[PDB]
């Protein structure tokens, strides 16, 4: 059982998939969320097309590195009209950088 | 600056240290201001941040001294029938250098 | 002469007096300076200002890098634990929490965390906080069991070596075998890659584990393995630990000729590298006192424990488990030394100090009580017999009975019904019921002790000898059984003279009882010849009162490393 | 069965509705006038909760729901030191 | 005394 | 006989060599190639010791030399709390 | 009785000691033996006020109880380019953080 963060531009789908389930079910689970067919979308594990045939365990989504505490992100594009777009995954925010008390100042 | 721990890079500081230390041994002239600044260099290495570079400085000094004594040994061995006199002058130079490097490395 | 103070120590006092307005900037100081400010805070008595900065793991990591002034750091830490702040548990939890976050980080950060964990766990194990050093070492192992690379097996087997030392001392013997199996698995993983780690420390820790569970047959084999694994490149601490554990395993199988060499070499190595004021030297002194107490050299053993305790009261402070173990070891040695004299004033004071520390720092259901309590439960018995009153005698015997029952329950819960420690508790209970005039219960307890100990140890083992001596004293003086007492006294005398020779101290306590037996039954020729034997024993006893101090008996360089080890190994054939 | 936890920046953390009702405040926001099923997912606005902390909140939702009544020993939720204070106020406000 | 020291 | 302890601000702090040798680091700086016994006075350039703390160091040199083996009551060295932390860093580096 | 002085002139902060009964000319002698200037080349400035070349340090205005070695009494000093006796320029040491 593997937990993911399917981010496209600013959305962040918090889904849970079986370790043995393939990428096609991961694309089809978005049908009930953003209502767009799996044909017109492709996933992205850090600039890596995730094809329908290969399973989630093959493409590095092991349950050790995508635990619920820190799920592993995966990109997405919705093809626009006919040509897919680049990963515009925006970073969340910069938390207030607490100063290091051991830093000499 | 100030006498505080600071993020000092060991490479260029050790190179500046070595250009003086190679002349501190074998009794070669160095500027007095340079010799006095090498004390601050030793201190900055020893209280560096995040991790003090005293271990690295000691290891590099050991490696340099081993290389220097090896080079002196090669220069002594390559000369025959005059080995005693030039060995004695090399030993006097290296003893003065050892005393002055103990003075320099006091921290 | 009134030498003015150094500008360093004068500015340290000015910095401390201005501590609040310059507390943040002190953390940005060299490690040698920063430790001295905190040591001055401890010296001034400002523990709360010091304890609020030792609670942070990163601030305590810099004072841990001052290896020169570690004897002062141990004393400051023990002051903080006696103060009330639980820095040992706070630092352990902080390390585990900050350790679970960088599990997926790079190799440099994980290496730094592993080094910090080794220094912190070594400090907390040296200070005696084994329940708190285990969490640090568990987190270090958790880092090590992430990437199946080369150096990670070495660091993980080092973690598992250090987990046995913090589990043997914490009396977690059930987890000790599992930790050793995991370490041996990682050594096998190393051996699959053409690299053999040095297994001396692990086998010494396993020998400590098996001696603790009273498995002397296996403990001797594993200490033989550890001594075979000792090389020249071992650290002094590791070879000292292996040597003293091998001595403790050799003295309990009654190989005194080899145990003396091992422990004298261990004491010599501890005094050379560490000094006369070091925790490891004190540990070697405790094991030397264990040797001296087991070989009927009790008068020197008391002075050795007194030297061992005085190191632990100086390096550490008050309520510490190491000071407590030194107290409970010195209390028993003073008990056995002053058994004939009856002056159980220092022995009771030391046994009361041990319980007053262990109860404060350990849970009531912990195994380390079962030692301290029973030691008191011995002394309280002998004070009860010496006291002419009947009310005080009854009260003391009831208190000793409660302590012995508690210790027996702890030993049964930890080891089981068929352990040597349980047999010792049964023998002590038999002696107590003899003192409590419950003669049937005393006989049953002594029979149970004999049945448990005879199969575990040898048929003619020393412990069986002293326990049949106790049973013969019960049958002779109390139960008036004049034949079983005779045969058991003969067994005890034979084993004592076989093992310790004619100088064994229990020989007089057997001869006097046997003379009383024969006076009760007759055969005055036997009484006369045993009076002659007792006179000869007294002669040999007063002749062997040289009692030269064993601290200088180890001498200066009598032999060297891999010579005592080699002699011990070759002597095994 | 999905709800769109919009943060202050604009990040639309679409988490399952069963996970979101772990927090009392989100369950209250999804009750009353807030339960009106606009689109399919109920857009919950969090104008005071940034994205770098709402992501941790949603991760905690999917962590607690998965790890509830766990037989095995449960691992602690990883909260970074820089996020800990902002995730403390977000945990109080959300009553999770 | 009667018996040996307690083990 | 009068060393010239030059601070980081260019201040010269001419003081007797007998006093300045009470600190091990200055004794080291005056031993070796940095002897240079020219016109009876030789400078010791401290590139990272400010004048306001080097003045206190020199005053401590005079204080300690004048109070050697003295049975008279020895008052505490008046270290101002505003410079106590710097002087401490100048008391370890100089070994005074 | 010992009196300790912290004679200052610009960057120079020469340290010295002299008895209570010692004269200002002895301080001129010390400066001559250190700064290599004749006694007429300088005149001391005790608390930015001119000091006579004669007299003594006991009644000058400072004594041992106010010029202890752990807190020496500062003294100004200035030279001249044969005329006009240019004024002292004692600068403060530094600003403590
Ligand atoms: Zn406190």
């Amino acid at each position: 059982d593997v937990f993911l963060m399917i981010r496209r531009h600013k959305t962040t789908i918090f889904t849970d998939a079986k370790e043995s389930s393939t990428v096609f079910e991961l694309k089809r689970i978005v049908e009930g969320i953003l209502k767009r067919p799996p044909d017109e979308q492709r996933l992205y594990k850090d600039d890596q097309l995730l094809d329908d045939g290969k399973t989630l365990g093959e493409c590095g989504f092991t349950s050790q590195t995508a635990r619920p505490q820190a799920p592993a992100t995966v990109g997405l594009a919705f093809r626009a009209d006919d040509t897919f777009e680049a990963l515009c995954i925006e970073p969340f925010s910069s938390p207030p950088e607490l100063p290091d008390v051991m830093k000499p100042q | 600056t100030s006498l505080k721990p600071r993020v000092v890079d060991f490479d260029e500081t050790w190179n500046k240290l070595l250009t003086t230390i190679k002349a501190v041994v074998m009794l070669e002239y160095v500027e007095r201001a340079t010799w006095n600044d090498r004390f601050s260099d030793i201190y900055a290495l020893c209280v560096a941040y995040p991790e003090p570079l005293g271990e690295r400085l000691y290891t590099e000094t050991k490696i340099f001294l081993e290389n220097h004594v090896r080079h002196l040994h090669k220069r002594v061995l390559e000369s025959e029938e005059q080995v005693l006199v030039m060995y004695h002058r090399y030993w006097e130079e290296y003893s003065k250098g050892a005393d002055y490097m103990d003075c320099l490395y006091r921290y | 002469e009134w030498i003015p103070e150094t500008l360093y120590n004068t500015a340290i006092s000015a910095v401390v007096d201005n501590y609040i307005r310059s507390r943040r900037d002190i953390r940005s100081l060299p490690e040698n300076i920063q430790f001295d400010v905190y040591y001055k805070l401890y010296q001034q008595g400002r523990l709360c200002q010091l304890g609020s900065e030792f609670c942070e793991l990163e601030v305590f990591a810099k004072v841990l890098r001052a290896l020169d002034k570690r004897h002062l750091l141990h004393h400051c830490f023990q002051a903080l634990m006696d103060h009330g702040v639980k820095v040992a548990s706070v630092l352990a939890y902080s390390f585990s929490r900050r350790c679970s976050y960088i599990a997926e980080s790079d190799a440099a950060v994980k290496e730094k965390a592993i080094q910090v964990g080794f220094v912190l766990g070594g400090f907390l194990s040296d200070a005696g906080w084994y329940s708190d050093a285990e969490k640090v070492f568990l987190s270090c192992l958790q880092l090590c069991t992430l990437h199946d690379e080369m150096l990670h097996w070495f660091r993980a087997v080092e973690c598992c070596v250090r987990l046995l030392h913090v589990r043997n001392g914490n009396c977690k013997y059930h987890l000790g075998e599992e930790t050793f199996k995991l370490a041996q698995t990682y050594m096998d993983k190393l051996s699959k890659h053409g690299q053999q780690a040095n297994k001396a420390a692990l086998y010494g820790e396993l020998c400590a584990l098996l001696f603790a569970k009273s498995h002397y047959d296996e403990a001797y084999k594993w200490c033989i393995e550890a001594m075979k694994e000792i090389t020249a490149g071992l650290p002094v601490k590791v070879v000292v630990d292996v040597l003293r554990q091998a001595s403790k395993a050799c003295v309990v199988k009654r190989e005194f000729k080899k145990a003396e060499q091992l422990i004298k070499h261990a004491v010599y190595l501890a005094r050379d590298h560490f000094g006369s004021k070091h925790p490891k030297y004190s540990d070697t002194l405790l094991d030397y006192g264990f040797y001296l107490l087991n070989v009927d050299n009790i008068c020197q053993s008391v002075a050795i424990y007194q030297a061992a305790l005085d190191i632990r009261q100086s390096v550490f402070g008050g309520k510490n488990i190491h000071v407590a173990t030194a107290h409970e070891d010195l209390a028993y040695s003073s008990y056995v030394h002053q058994y004939s004299s009856g002056k159980f004033d220092n022995a009771l004071f030391h046994a009361e100090r041990a319980i007053g520390i262990i109860t404060h720092i350990l849970p009531e259901d912990h195994l380390l009580l079962a030692s301290s309590k029973r030691v008191k439960a011995l002394i309280l018995e002998e004070i009860a017999i010496d006291c002419h009153n009947k009310e005080t005698e009854q009260r003391l015997l009831q208190e000793a009975h409660d302590l012995h029952l508690s210790s027996l329950q702890l030993a049964k819960k930890a080891f089981g019904e068929f352990n040597v420690q349980t047999a010792k508790h049964y023998g002590n209970l038999g002696r107590l019921y003899q003192s409590m005039r419950k003669f049937k219960e005393a006989e049953e307890m002594h029979i149970k002790a004999i049945q448990i100990k005879e199969q575990l140890l040898g048929q003619e083992d020393y412990e069986v000898a002293l326990s049949v001596g106790h049973l013969a004293s019960l049958y002779n003086y109390d139960m008036n059984q004049y034949e079983n007492a005779e045969k058991l006294y003969l067994r005890s005398i034979a084993i004592g003279k076989k093992l310790f020779g004619e100088g064994y101290s229990g020989l007089e306590y057997d001869y006097r009882g046997l003379i009383k037996l024969y006076n009760s039954i007759g055969n005055y020729e036997k009484v006369f010849e045993y009076h002659n034997v007792l006179s000869n024993w007294n002669r040999l006893r007063d002749r062997q009162y040289s009692v030269t101090d064993a601290l200088e008996d180890v001498s200066t360089s009598p032999q060297s490393t891999e010579e005592v080890v080699q002699s011990f190994l070759i002597s095994q054939n | 069965m999905y709800v769109k936890l919009i943060s202050s920046d604009g990040h639309e953390f679409i988490v399952k509705r069963e996970h979101a009702l772990t927090s009392g405040t989100i369950k209250a926001m999804l009750s009353g006038p807030g339960q009106f099923a606009e689109n399919e997912t109920n857009e919950v606005n969090f104008r005071e909760i940034p994205s770098h902390v709402l992501s941790k909140v949603c991760m905690y939702f999917t962590y607690k729901v998965r790890y509830t009544n766990s037989s095995t020993e449960i691992p602690e939720f990883p909260i970074a030191p820089e996020i800990a204070l902002e995730l403390l106020m977000a945990a109080n406000f959300l009553d999770c | 005394q009667k018996r040996a020291s307690g083990q």
